[PDB]
């Protein structure tokens, strides 16, 4: 009755199992070195003041 | 613009909002003749009875944590799917967002459950052995010519919703059983009366005065 | 001075302890009353931001509790004023205003009640309009006919109040009196759908404790409503000294009873209270 | 991952004893609540047993009523189900729900073969 | 036979995946991003109060240009603010009053309902004779709209709450694309900046990673434990956040393949209701059921911030595309804006 679903989804599960994956480290890296090139562009991470706040 | 929103929350405030709940051969359509709108007194009820979704009401049943009540329609004659009926109600008095909102228990098709049970093809000690050791409440008013086993058993299915309703806090909100024949005309009072008192009940709990 | 002229109309000769004690008891009633009532003031001030208050019931709880003060305040000066001069002469009248004032919110608190309680649906309405200018437009205007009739009865006596011999005080009596039948009215109707209710809860768990919730939602009614004043009118009888007291101990601690009912032991103003803390 | 493996069952003979097992991994078994739910052939799935986080409180349909006996042991994560007396109207698969909400007393797990946090279930058959 | 083999291979291939992916795992981000200053308290204070609305509100959506809002209440109202001046836009009612997503479009032209009624609703907002008209009426799906955004003037993402996603073209009106997969009811998409591909959280507590064109579930993440109700990229575009019903919410990166930090507190018992993340990825801000926002260090996975005044359960946040300020909408039929 549901052999025509497990076969779709163990086929699906291959299609997604033979994708590679990239270590951690370097996906951890590349995270950090976002973070820190647009530190300085984020309002809510560093202090704007009243003046240049629309809001305040 | 602020004009025509006043009058829109006027009218907002104006109508009190149900939800219908019930599983099919229930006879829910039925109880008052996807959403109906009924006056009573001079004042509006717009009843909402959802079908068009899946099984799965865990998430969309979150939209009705506002409406005045949930209309809890039962069939009480059919001795077999009775506990999944016990079961949705109990999820639904229980429910974290659902636990502020009154139910009115409505037992369909009181005649049904009457040929079944002088019938004898079906005993309701079968699928409810607490049946037996169970006894017709002395408040219970029955009806002139009245048979006392369909009352009992009516009775019987009334008690063992209510000892759900009553195993939760029953301050916050509370549960209003009737007996619903094929056809009644006094439904829509009966509804209006029971949101006239939880109303009345939410008021006083305002006012700390119950 | 004795906190009865407010609803003495037969005049009555007491001792001098008897007196004196009844001054002090009503000076430092007033005194606590008047601060409960800034308390309160101020704690609907403070909380007037959340959405659970502002429900057309606090403005009206804040408009009688400062109309209290005010009068209660007036009251308290006018025990140190020497009657016959025009500054007594003149705050006769608005001590009069500022009672008739409290005592038309107090029937705008029987209404709300009755209409949120008994006429259950229309209850969330706009009625601002008629509220306001029932407390605050009906006692203008019936002081406005007062005054006008007889100005000189304002200050006559030792007092700075409506002259009991000549008769005019029942122009304040006559008014806040059937702001109190009335509201005597409400209130039984008001236990006529409570204590039933107790029923509803006395067939599930068999407990009385229940019934005294009856005499205690009662208990809460007493000072938006104002029954006790009826004690005032009761000083005609041969015990008027007892009557008395308790007239005045009652409407001089009615501040504190309306803090401690609507402020402290409000659980919605609790709740409220917790969320902003 | 979260999985429900159950385990136990078969043919057994009626009036016997049976014991049904349920195995948990992916998520702290402690802090939800436990439900055994029966699917008769031709006929819808229909809730038989439930037991809470502590196991303080434990519930049953009418007709198992007394008759069977749910438990779980928290330290290794497996839930229990011990059936006496078995009767040909039991004959059915059951299936271990983990219910989603946690810290919650009610939650749906009846749903019509659409639920993600539903065991495969075993199959319980009576001797003709 | 065939059948029981068709689970055995399935689960051998499950195991296969699991044991690739605990391979890759060959050191935890935790510990890489230990050198690094903490961020220390963030403190925000409630710049504006939007009053205005009746009942309960789902959904928002921050404007391209950071000051247009969009708003959704179940009185049966879809309101567009100007946030820099609290004044209301707009206001368009709603023939079905039970709506549970909004979405604005990123030109500002158009925006979209969807709820209950089983349709999604595209409004314009440009129209010649200045009154807001229902442009399109989408109709097809069997459950209820739980999620949608616009990835032009021409095509929209939605979801279902028949456990499908489908691309809808406007000038058709039809389905271009069907996305199925999911067991559980979807609840909430984002899509990506790079446009092409966009995640999708359901009810069986797993996530899948779309494309737009190819219209199959490239990728698939199982970490979560309850029903996810809440998902977001980060800005880089290489990672998501997803918020569930189990009090938790976890990192994941396409690239990993796996789940990157998980952010829980002992004392939290609430699930998430609504996450996004900051201009710089560095804050992730997070709704919960307790009726307070927490903002936390998404590279140290310590709360940083409570952003607490909504006195019932907060349903939606958004954060600006400039970073400038987030805006909190709770069940309590008020807005909060914080900077």
């Amino acid at each position: 009755a549901s052999i025509a679903q497990a076969r779709k989804l163990v086929e699906q599960l291959k299609m997604e199992a033979n994708i590679d994956r990239i270590k951690v480290s370097k996906a951890a890296a590349d995270l950090m070195a976002y973070c820190e090139a647009h530190a300085k562009e984020d309002p809510l991470l560093t202090p704007v003041p009243a003046s240049e706040n629309p809001f305040r | 613009i602020e004009k025509q929103l006043q009058k829109d929350k006027q009218v907002y405030r104006a109508t009190h909002r149900l939800l219908l709940l019930g599983a099919d051969n229930s006879g829910k359509s039925t109880i008052v003749k996807f959403e109906t709108k009924f006056q009573v007194d001079k004042v509006n009820f717009h009843m909402f009875d959802v079908g068009g979704q899946r099984d799965e009401r865990r998430k969309w049943i979150q939209c009705f944590n506002d409406v005045t009540a949930i209309i809890f329609v039962v069939d009480s004659s059919d001795y077999n799917r009775l506990q999944e009926a016990l079961n949705d109600f109990k999820s639904i008095w229980n429910n974290r967002w659902l636990r502020t909102i009154s139910v009115i228990l409505f037992l369909n098709k009181q005649d049904l459950l009457a040929e079944k049970v002088l019938a004898g093809k079906s005993k309701i000690e079968d699928y409810f052995p607490e049946f037996a050791r169970y006894t017709t409440p002395e408040d219970a008013t029955p009806e002139p010519g009245e048979d006392p086993r369909v009352t009992r058993a009516k009775y019987f299915i009334r008690d063992e919703f209510l000892r759900i309703s009553t195993a939760s806090g029953d301050g916050r909100h509370y549960c209003y059983p009737h007996f619903t024949c094929a056809v009644d005309t006094e439904n829509a009072r009966r509804i209006f009366n029971d949101c006239r008192d939880i109303i009345q009940r939410m008021h006083l709990r305002q006012y700390e005065l119950l | 001075t004795n906190f009865a002229i407010l609803m003495q109309v037969v005049p009555l000769e007491l001792a001098r302890g008897h007196q004196v004690a009844l001054s002090s008891i009503s000076y430092v009633g007033c005194s606590l009353s008047v601060l409960c009532l800034v308390a309160t003031l101020v704690t609907f001030a403070v909380l007037s931001s959340v959405s659970t208050i502002r429900n057309q019931r606090y403005h009206i709880h804040a408009n009688l509790s400062f109309a209290v003060l005010v009068a209660q305040v007036l009251l308290l000066i006018s025990f140190r004023l020497e009657p016959g001069t025009t500054p007594c002469q003149v705050m006769a009248v608005l001590l009069h205003y500022f009672f008739l004032s409290a005592f038309a919110w107090m029937l705008v608190e029987g209404l709300h009640l009755y209409s949120m309680v008994i006429k259950v649906f229309g209850s969330e309405d706009s009625k601002h309009r008629y509220y306001y200018g029932m407390g605050w437009g009906f006692p203008l205007l019936i002081c406005i006919i007062s005054l006008s009739f007889a100005m000189d009865s304002y200050g006559t006596s030792n007092n700075c109040w409506l002259s009991l011999a000549s008769g005019a005080i029942w122009a304040f009596v006559a008014p806040a009196l059937f702001v109190i039948v009335v509201n005597i009215g409400i209130l039984i109707a008001v236990t006529r759908v409570i204590s039933q209710i107790s029923a509803d809860n006395y067939k599930i768990h068999g407990d009385p404790s229940a019934f005294k919730l009856t005499a205690k939602a009662v208990a809460v009614l007493l000072p938006i409503l104002g029954t006790s004043w009826v004690f005032g009118v009761l000083a005609v009888n041969g015990c008027a000294v007892v009557f008395q007291y308790m007239f005045a101990t009652l409407n001089s601690l009615q501040g504190l009873f309306i803090f401690l009912f609507h402020c402290l032991l409000n659980s919605e103003v609790r709740a409220a209270f917790k969320h902003k803390t | 991952q979260v999985q429900l493996q159950e385990s136990g069952g078969g043919l057994v003979q009626p009036g016997g004893s049976l014991r049904l097992s349920c195995a948990a991994s992916g998520f702290t078994f402690s802090n939800y609540k436990m439900n055994w739910v029966r699917q008769a052939p031709g006929k819808g799935l229909e809730w038989v047993s439930d037991i809470s986080q502590s196991g303080a409180s434990i519930s049953y349909t009418g007709s198992v009523k007394g008759r069977f006996t749910i438990s779980r042991d928290n330290a290794k994560n497996t839930l229990y189900l011990q059936m006496n007396s078995l009767k040909p109207e039991d004959t059915a698969v059951y299936y271990c729900a983990r219910c989603p909400a946690p810290f919650t007393r009610d939650c749906f797990d009846v749903t019509s073969t659409t639920y993600a946090y539903r065991g495969q279930g075993t199959q319980v058959t009576v001797s003709s | 036979s065939e059948l029981d083999q068709l689970r055995q291979e399935a689960e051998q291939l499950k195991n296969q995946i699991r044991d690739a992916r605990k391979a890759c795992a060959d050191a935890t981000l935790s510990q890489i991003t230990n050198n690094i200053d903490p961020v220390g308290r963030i403190q925000m204070r409630t710049r504006r109060t939007l009053r205005g609305h009746l009942a309960k509100i789902y959904a928002m959506h921050w404007g391209t240009d950071s000051r247009l809002l969009v708003s959704a209440s179940q009185d049966g109202k879809l309101i567009i603010w100007d946030s820099y001046t609290t004044n209301k836009v707009h206001a368009i009612p709603l023939r079905s009053s039970w709506v549970m997503t909004c979405a604005y479009a990123p030109s500002g032209n158009y925006v979209a309902c969807g709820g209950l009624d089983n349709i999604c609703s595209i409004y314009n907002l440009k129209t010649r004779e200045g009154n807001v008209r229902v442009s399109r009426e989408l109709a097809g799906h069997t459950g209820y709209l739980s999620c949608c955004r616009f990835l032009d003037d021409n095509q929209i993402v939605t979801s279902s709450g028949d456990t499908t996603c489908a691309l809808w073209d406007i000038e058709t009106g039809q389905q271009t694309t069907t996305f199925t997969g999911h067991t559980g009811d979807v609840m909430s998409l984002s899509l990506a900046p790079d446009t092409r591909l966009f995640v999708s959280g359901a009810c069986d507590a797993s996530a899948k990673l779309w494309d737009v064109r190819e219209g199959m579930c490239r990728q698939t993440f199982t970490g979560h434990e309850s029903d996810i109700n809440a998902i977001c990229f980060f800005p880089n575009g290489n990672a998501f956040a997803t918020g569930s019903d189990d009090a938790t919410c976890r990192l994941f990166d396409l690239r990993a393949d796996q789940e990157l930090m998980t952010y829980s507190h002992d004392n939290i018992i609430c699930g998430i209701t609504s996450v996004s993340f900051s201009k710089s990825g560095r804050l992730l801000l997070a709704g919960y059921d307790d009726f307070n926002c927490n903002v936390w260090d998404a590279l140290k996975a310590d709360r940083a911030g409570v952003l607490a005044g909504h006195d019932n359960r907060v349903s939606c946040l958004g954060v600006t595309d400039d970073g400038m300020a987030v805006a909190t909408g709770s069940w309590d039929s008020f807005l909060k804006i914080w900077n």
